[PDB]
């Protein structure tokens, strides 16, 4: 109804976000799905705390996967731990479909909606988790009566109201005919950060370590030889270069970047090896002694 | 039961975050009463990948460390569900939330071994231990010491490091609102690491000395390995030699300085005379 | 120095503000019709009802009331609440109209006529009355306290906070405080925002202790 259905800007925690990406990834092209545990506050704030997953299959998302038995079973575990969580919504991964909600995915979302009125539907892209950009969206179903009278901008009110375009093609077309997409925010905590930042005890000595002379010598030999080749270029280059604009000087002296800059780059690489070795050389001897 | 399929234990950032988050969820216990939970992860590999952890409600008293509650029933039922998630997820061992191990931990370990095929007790700490590892991994071993101690069941350390998975690693960057001044990829990062290194060494170094004192008086049982390793460190000592840097960095930099200055010298007369005519023009131009 | 007492109280000040605005006013029917045709009930509408009310502000005009009777009727949801609320921004000053026009919307007349409108009136009222508040505040406390649903309670708490602004006194704070303690779904954001409004420009030891202590405890977004 336009008079009580608003979109749910989802605050997704580290425990949920990581879980969903990993589960989809291993299964591929077998698709994984599940229920999401979280808490609901406001009339629009859902924090997704944690997730567990439903049965994978080789046809992926289906009606058969969704049974009340799995959910009911989980809830008994929730009591025993003394965790309170109600069900916020459900998730799935589509490697085998785009962000558009497949015909079986809508069926599955309708059942889940009967149980929790406020229900969210999430596409995960496990494939994209391999690369350094990850695109995932959360959505909420829109009612048929709502469209005619209300129109889809009614979900946008009293919340963040960002509406996503996940390129063109099937994904966008399917979005428009089916659901309203709403944004993702990340929940964070200071403690949560601190865990992530932590490295190793071993790195403490790693820097200290006295870099072998042998290895250093390899680097030193490598640096002087490139320098000699470039040195010539440098020598011809300085006869001209009465004008500013360094890129023009790069075409003239030949190649991308000035030969003065090439020589410095090499001097600097050697400098970095040298810095660890010499600092380390005195430092080590004195401290253990 | 076997504790075999481990030579290394890598632990995900997920594991730590799950324990602090789960503390609030259960009861808001907060290490008032230490918690043991299942440690989940991969199998059929030499290396142990601890993919995941979930809490089990375990309260151990602070009157007494021999009394605890450990909820067994949860473990069997959670077992069937793990396959729904993925078929690489099985119970590897258990986690202790710290601050430290006990003698009591041997007894907690015998119960958990029935479920697992490769039980290990990995202490994941609710507080991060320093800037180092917030995790230490240990394995139950039957050993004698030539301290005049017959057969004991104790925990000897196995090397711990932090690993990650392709899906998980990306997700971590997005979540992070830190930028990393401790990345350790380059010279800028590398100099920070050296300052910290010295501080790290000092923190570790103190412990070694107190351990030696305890054996001397304030009687503590000698772990023979530790003493054997200590003596090795002092014998390798030599004295330092050479290493230095050239005048070359400067030469290049000076080259850049000449070029601009020559361009400047021709431009100067032109630019400086013109300024007065443009200046006057500007003030009038501005008004409209 | 007798009229000097009046102006300081705020009675006079409202008279001034309303007169300047009403008389000089410019208000064009076309904006309202263009908008009316484009969007029937939408989020776009929500921004409009408040915004078009602002454009022609400080006037007593019937023109809005007649023309966007139809807007109020079309609306449901959060859009309806803004539309009622926005009547206060038009009638800025207008002392006599402020209390009467809003009265119907307030819980002492209609109340199960639509909860959205019912809260909206309380919120419109605080808006007109702000920073001339002295008489108004008692009436606003009684109303908020009485009705106490979900919707009306949020509009009440935000409304009371605006009228009372800068009193820095426990009486408005205590009523509001009690609303903050329930941790009810919608009211929580208004009650927290409200505490700061009333306290403004001065401090009280009890005020600061509540706001900081409850922030740490809760993990519900609206109170925080």
């Amino acid at each position: 109804a336009p008079a009580v259905d608003t979109a749910e800007q989802v605050y997704i925690s580290s425990l949920a976000l990581l879980k969903m990406l990993k589960h989809g990834r291993a299964g591929v092209p077998m698709e994984v799905m599940g229920l999401m545990l979280g808490e609901f506050v406001d009339d629009y704030t859902v924090r997704v705390i944690d997730v567990f997953a439903m049965p994978q299959s080789g046809t992926g998302v289906s009606v058969e996967a969704v049974d009340p038995v799995f959910q009911a079973k989980m809830l008994d575990m929730l009591k025993q731990t003394g965790r309170p969580e109600m069900v916020v919504g459900w998730y799935h991964s589509h490697p085998g479909f785009g962000c558009w909600l497949s015909g079986v995915d809508i069926n599955t979302q309708q059942s889940f909606e009967a149980l929790s009125e406020r229900a969210v539907a999430v596409v995960v892209d496990p494939i994209q988790s391999v690369k350094g950009k990850v695109v995932i969206d959360a959505f909420r179903l829109i009612n048929a009566n709502m469209m005619v009278l209300g129109h889809e901008p009614r979900q946008t009110t009293s919340n963040l109201g960002h509406l996503n375009k996940p390129s063109i093609q099937a994904l966008i077309h399917g979005l428009n005919r089916h659901y309203y997409s709403i944004t993702i925010n990340y929940r964070k905590n200071e403690l949560e950060q601190k865990m992530l930042l932590n490295l190793h005890k071993k790195s403490w000595m790693e820097g200290l370590t006295l870099q072998d002379y042998s290895e250093h010598c390899k680097h030193n030999e490598s640096v002087v030889k490139e320098m000699l080749e470039l040195a010539k270029n440098y020598n011809k280059a300085v006869e001209e270069e009465d004008k500013m604009t360094p890129e023009q000087l790069a075409i003239k002296n030949v190649g991308k970047q000035d030969p003065k800059r090439h020589l410095e780059e090499h001097v600097d690489v050697l400098m970095t090896s040298n810095i660890v070795q010499c600092l380390a050389a005195m430092l080590d001897t004195v401290v253990f002694k | 039961m076997p504790e075999l399929a481990v030579q290394k234990v890598v632990v995900h950032p997920l594991v730590l975050l799950s324990v602090v988050d789960h503390f609030n969820r259960i009861g808001k216990v907060g290490n008032q009463k230490r918690v043991v939970g299942v440690l989940l992860g991969s199998w059929q590999k030499k290396v142990l990948d601890v993919s995941n952890s979930f809490a089990v409600p375990f309260d151990e008293d602070d009157k007494d460390d021999s009394v605890w509650f450990l909820d067994h029933d949860y473990l069997e039922n959670m077992y069937g569900m793990f396959k729904k998630v993925n078929a690489r997820e099985r119970i590897v061992g258990w986690y202790h939330t710290g601050p430290k191990l006990h003698k009591n931990d041997i007894a907690i370990n015998e119960l958990m071994k029935r479920y697992c095929p490769n039980s290990v007790l990995v202490i994941i700490d609710v507080k991060p231990k320093d800037l180092g590892l917030p995790t230490e991994a240990y394995i139950s071993v039957e050993e004698v010491h030539d301290d005049g101690t017959p057969t004991s069941k104790t925990f000897e350390h196995v090397t711990s490091e932090i690993g990650a998975e392709e899906a998980e690693e990306v997700g971590v960057e997005h979540l992070l609102r830190d930028i990393k001044d401790t990345t350790v990829g380059t010279l800028s990062q590398r100099i920070t690491n050296q300052v910290h290194g010295l501080k790290g060494l000092n923190s570790k170094l103190l412990d070694i000395r107190t351990y030696l004192e305890k054996v001397a008086s304030g009687k503590l049982p000698i772990n023979h390995h530790i003493i054997y390793q200590l003596q090795d460190v002092f014998n390798l000592l030599p004295d330092a030699s050479l290493q230095e840097f050239v005048k070359a960095f400067y030469l290049k930099t000076n080259d850049q300085m000449v070029v601009v200055y020559l361009a400047s010298l021709i431009r100067s007369v032109v630019a400086l005379h013109n300024l007065i005519n443009n200046k006057i023009a500007n003030r009038d131009a501005e008004k409209k | 120095p007798l009229k000097m007492i009046k102006i300081l109280s705020g009675e006079m000040a409202i008279e001034l503000h309303l007169q300047f605005l009403i008389r000089n006013n410019n208000t064009d029917l076309m904006i309202l019709k263009n908008t009316k045709d484009a969007v029937r009930n939408s989020v776009c509408h929500t921004a409009t009802v408040i915004a078009n009310s602002f454009m022609h502000c400080g006037t007593t005009s019937d023109q809005f009331l007649r023309d966007n009777l139809e807007w109020l009727a079309r609306a449901t949801n959060w859009a309806k609440f803004t539309a009622t609320a926005s009547l206060g921004v038009i009638h800025k000053g207008h002392e006599k109209e402020a209390l009467q026009l809003m009265a119907t919307y307030l819980p002492k007349d209609t109340s199960p006529g639509s909860a959205y409108q019912e809260g909206g009136g309380l919120y419109a009222l605080g808006l007109i009355h702000a920073n001339h508040g002295g008489d108004i505040i008692d009436y606003l406390l009684n109303q908020l306290k009485n009705a106490s649903n979900d919707i009306v309670r949020h509009g009440g708490s935000l409304g009371l906070g605006l009228a009372a602004m800068g009193t820095a006194r426990q009486d408005v704070y205590d009523l509001l405080k009690t609303n903050l303690y329930q941790d009810d779904a919608v009211t929580g954001e208004a009650a927290g925002l409200a505490l700061g409004l009333v306290m403004l420009g001065s401090k009280n030891t009890q005020a600061i202790e509540d706001m900081v202590g409850y922030a740490q405890e809760t993990q519900h977004e609206k109170i925080l």
